[PDB]
């Protein structure tokens, strides 16, 4: 009953905080591709 | 001396333990601000330096509406401010937020209280839990709280009053979700279970009371007189009685056929004035009508294992008995084979007291059958069925998983209500 | 659960929202100024979950306005109720979109982008309980489309565990402002089914056809379109602002309407249809209301219901009316209509009734659908953007934007996954 408990809250944490952070990976890959696109803009410009 | 708790959990919970409350302070004269002008009523109220007589009840809510309710209500007075306990964000019709997510910030607070009232018991027999199956509290926090309770409270008696869903009342689509939830994770934390399926008290309602459209108001009303007579024996001290021990003897004969079925009468509408006084009989002959049943099943497809019968008003032994006897003459009433002594009959001496300008009308006696059959797995079956359509596709499943449930959980809790469903098939075998 | 916060971007979605702010505010007796001026206690009830109290009996509502034209935002201010809104929450650029996504979601939307958090971030943090955020904008421009998308997708990034709720305006040929919508409106679907959780699919196809063909106006004009939008706005927010059982909250709608991630597209409906100029008009029951729920001609999404099956209902009836004849008239549609129900979603239509009708009519019903005929709506965007794209007509506005030809394939095939997704589960089957 106390390993039952803490072991159920053990893969909790484990899951939820990774489950929003999978999330905040991908958030991290689109801005990766705004400035990725943003100074390609320029070097197709400032190189014409 | 013999101190019972009450623990009211979500929306389903807190409105019930509101009716409840109400029909118990009518029953031993409490005014709504806790004032009275037997000594039972003891188990359920403690007092107060002031000789004011307050609940031995906890609610809680991880949303603050439905309490905030009770106190600006009516019964304000009656509860002190630290037993109404509420949280911010609901756990919006989701187990895994009720028992993981937000369960978990209040769980500690909840305990607390708990604890602050068992230090006021001399003899604490246990706790009484009210809760939807179907809500995201209702369901995932009672069971994170039954886990706590049985870590905290040792070999304490744990029952249970859960609210079946019906959807004719339903709120969300994953109500079989979280009835299947909860049933698994409470299953090895309580000692008795009784279920109100709130399609049961809504067709009794339509049916008995008149009501075209039953309202929680109706439905409650109804349930707490239930309540009332499964309590009624802890609360006074009549002839034949039944302490939290005693109800578990008699009903319980294996760890997880711990389900018996309610069935109540008379329930007459408070118009006519002709259609009473029933008699004993009457009364008894009604407890066998699937009409009645605060569960729908049908008990005439299975076998009973044990049957309790709680009379209360004008009622005596020689009365029952004769009503008992040409019950028995009714050949339809099959036992198992390892059960001899069905009937276990209890006589209360107050009559059934109804709320003021209710829908109930006030009758000399009454009787409440607490019946222990293998029909009530028929209600598991509906449950498991609707579950088995969703998570074949795994619907919703995501809300669950995304809250840091894991889907292992679902298939372990599907999977024990399979070996529940195959404990009734077992059990009504003969040997 | 309490707040929501609302976003209004680019020139639709700061007129669909204004039109929604002045509807709602006449329903909860609040006039310009702020001021309550009702005579019923349920206007007041659950006014926190879109309004600010401020000092005094004073009620602003808790909205943010951008874009990166001033024009509109100008616009905003010179209307009826433009003074209610809260002077620090405009936000506005100099340099516009020119209806073109790049623009909105790369260069300029991601200038002003910050200045945007700035102000929902004041708003957030005042409040006791986030429910999440309600965005109004088009998918056919460049600011409502791309910045709004690029909005969804910072204020994801700041509040992950929030509700993102959008009221989404598909672009259509016969009122069209540009060539490109297809592109803008693909691009923009794309960023949808990976950012909300909830997006009310608004088509300006099927608000013509009804302004047209039902409410015979020969030249609807956007205030004859937005007089349905502000409607159904009206209907679908109804159970979150007033007291009520039925997805009282952002995330318990969610949770009754959603069952797989990406299928969070809702087609709504609304009855009965009426014209700005309409105040006559004698008619509407109970069998009346529910009948038009399968009826094509009261969708707001050019789809018809019969086409495809419901996954998931909510429907939300408002005046004085009986819930009884409600309940029986809605099981009566259920069991007559079986085969456009999923068999394995059990009692998957759920109903709420509210005593407050909107204005002008006694007796309202509106409707929000989880239908997988709305890959209808997909497959029209699809084969308008494709046949641009085999010639790549009118890309130079995009790759001169530095965007690359990869982007528009992706966006593409993710829109054709999720109509091979909806098809997936409207020939699913209970064989379990
Ligand atoms: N009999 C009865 N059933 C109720 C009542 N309130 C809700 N229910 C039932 O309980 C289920 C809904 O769960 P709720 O108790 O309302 O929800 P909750 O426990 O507060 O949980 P969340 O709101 O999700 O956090 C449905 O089956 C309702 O029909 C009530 O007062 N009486
Ligand atoms: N319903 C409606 N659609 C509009 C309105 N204004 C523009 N649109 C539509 O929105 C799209 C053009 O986007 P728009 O919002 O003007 O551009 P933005 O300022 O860059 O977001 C097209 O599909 C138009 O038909 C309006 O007031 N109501
Ligand atoms: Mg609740």
């Amino acid at each position: 009953a106390k390993e039952k408990l803490a072991q159920k809250m053990e893969s909790n944490k484990e899951n939820r905080k990774y489950q929003e952070a999978e999330l905040l990976k991908h958030l991290a890959e689109k801005r990766e591709h705004e400035r990725e696109v943003i100074q390609r803009a320029i070097e197709e410009n400032n190189n014409w | 001396m013999r101190e019972c708790i009450s623990i009211h959990v979500g929306q389903a919970g807190v409105q019930i333990g509101n009716a409840c409350w109400e029909l118990y302070c009518l029953e031993h004269g409490i005014q709504p601000d806790g004032q009275m002008p037997d000594d039972s009523f003891n188990t359920f109220f403690s007092e107060t330096g002031a000789g004011k007589h307050v609940p031995r009840a906890v609610f809680v809510d991880l949303e603050p509406t439905v309490i905030d309710e009770v106190r600006t209500g009516t019964y304000r007075q009656l509860f002190h401010p630290e037993q109404l306990i509420t949280g911010k964000e609901d756990a919006a019709n989701n187990y895994a937020r009720g028992h993981y997510t937000i369960g978990k910030e209040i769980i500690d607070l909840v305990l607390d209280r708990i604890r602050k009232l068992a230090d006021q018991c001399t003899g604490l027999q246990g706790f009484l839990v009210f809760h939807s199956f179907g809500g995201g509290t209702g369901s995932g926090f009672t069971s994170l709280l039954m886990e706590r309770l049985s870590v905290d409270y040792g070999k304490k008696s744990k029952l249970e009053f859960s609210i079946y869903p019906a959807p004719q009342v339903s709120t969300a689509v994953v109500e079989p979700y979280n009835s299947i939830l909860t049933t698994h994770t409470t299953l090895e934390h309580s000692d008795c279970a009784f279920m109100v399926d709130n399609e049961a008290i809504y067709d009794i309602c339509r049916r008995n009371l008149d009501i075209e459209r039953p309202t929680y108001t109706n439905l409650n009303r109804l349930i707490s007189q239930i309540v009332s007579s499964i309590t009624a024996s802890l609360r006074f001290d009549g002839a034949l009685n039944v302490d939290l021990t005693e109800f578990q003897t008699n009903l319980v004969p294996y760890p997880r056929i711990h389900f018996p079925l309610a069935t109540y009468a008379p329930v007459i509408s408070a118009e006519k004035a002709y259609h009473e006084q029933l008699s004993v009989a009457e009364i008894t002959n009604a407890c066998f009508e699937p009409a009645n049943q605060m569960v729908k099943c049908d008990p005439r497809h299975g076998k009973y294992m044990a049957c309790c019968l709680l009379y209360r008003g004008d009622v005596v032994p020689k009365d029952v008995n004769a009503a008992i006897a040409t019950i028995k003459t009714k050949r339809s009433i099959q036992f198992v084979d390892w059960c001899p002594t069905g009937f276990k009959v209890g006589i209360n001496y107050q009559p059934p007291t109804v709320v003021p300008g209710g829908d109930l009308a006030k009758v000399q006696r009454a009787v409440c059958m607490l019946s222990n059959t293998t029909a009530i797995a028929e209600a598991w079956a509906r449950l498991d069925h609707k579950f088995d359509l969703m998570y074949a596709k795994r619907a919703f499943v995501h809300w669950y998983v995304g809250e840091g449930m894991e889907e292992g959980e679902f298939s372990e809790a599907r999977e024990d209500m399979a070996a529940l469903e195959k404990d009734y098939e077992e059990v009504g075998v003969d040997s | 659960m309490r707040e929501i916060v609302h976003i209004q971007a680019g020139q639709c979605g700061n007129q669909i929202g204004a039109k929604f702010w002045e509807v709602i505010s006449d329903e909860h007796g609040i006039d310009p100024t702020g001021s309550y001026h009702g005579d019923s206690d349920l206007q007041l009830e659950r006014i926190n979950v879109y309004y600010n109290e401020a000092t005094g009996n004073k009620y602003v509502p808790r909205a943010i306005l951008v874009d990166l034209e001033p024009g509109t935002m100008d616009s905003v201010r010179s209307g009826p109720f433009g003074q209610i809104f809260r002077p620090d929450n405009f936000v506005f650029g100099q340099s516009g979109a020119g209806n073109n996504w790049a623009k909105g979601h790369y260069t300029e939307g991601a200038e002003l982008v910050d200045s945007v958090l700035d102000v929902v971030r004041k708003e957030s943090e005042s409040c006791d309980c986030l429910q999440g955020f309600q965005l109004t904008h088009s998918l056919g421009g460049g600011t409502g489309s791309g910045m709004g998308t690029l909005l969804i997708s910072k204020i994801r990034e700041e509040y992950p565990d929030r509700i993102m709720n959008t009221f989404s305006v598909m672009p259509s040929p016969k009122v069209s402002d540009t060539v490109v919508e297809p592109y803008n409106a693909t691009l923009s679907v794309h960023q949808l089914v990976e950012n909300t959780d909830e997006t009310y699919s608004i088509d300006n196809e099927a608000l013509y056809d009804i302004c047209f063909r039902t409410l015979k106006l020969t030249t609807p004009t956007y205030g004859d379109l937005n007089h349905l939008v502000s409607a159904t706005m009206s209907g679908v927010t109804t159970c979150l602002r007033f007291p009520g059982q039925l997805n009282a909250d952002l995330r318990k709608l969610a949770v009754n309407m959603v069952p797989f991630p990406r299928l969070h597209f809702f087609m709504p409906g609304f009855a009965p249809l009426t014209s700005r100029g309409s105040q006559q008009y004698r008619a509407l029951t109970v069998p009346e209301l529910t009948q038009q729920m399968f009826d094509s001609k009261n969708m707001m999404a050019a789809c018809d219901p019969r086409h495809g099956r419901y996954l998931t209902v909510a429907a939300i009836f408002r005046g004085r009316m009986s819930m009884k004849e409600v309940d029986e008239q809605m099981l009566n549609v259920q069991n007559k209509n079986s085969s456009y129900f999923v068999e394995w979603i059990p009692n998957n239509v759920k109903t709420a009734v509210c005593d407050i009708p909107p204005r002008g009519l006694k007796m309202s019903a509106t409707f929000i659908g989880n239908s997988t005929a709305i890959q209808e709506l997909f497959k029209r965007i699809s084969e308008q953007f494709t046949a641009m794209f085999r010639r790549k007509a009118f890309l130079h506005w995009y790759t001169g934007e530095g965007m690359d030809e990869m982007e528009f394939t992706e966006a593409e095939s993710n829109m054709n996954d999720l109509v091979s997704e909806y098809q997936q589960y409207q020939d699913a089957t209970a064989d379990e």
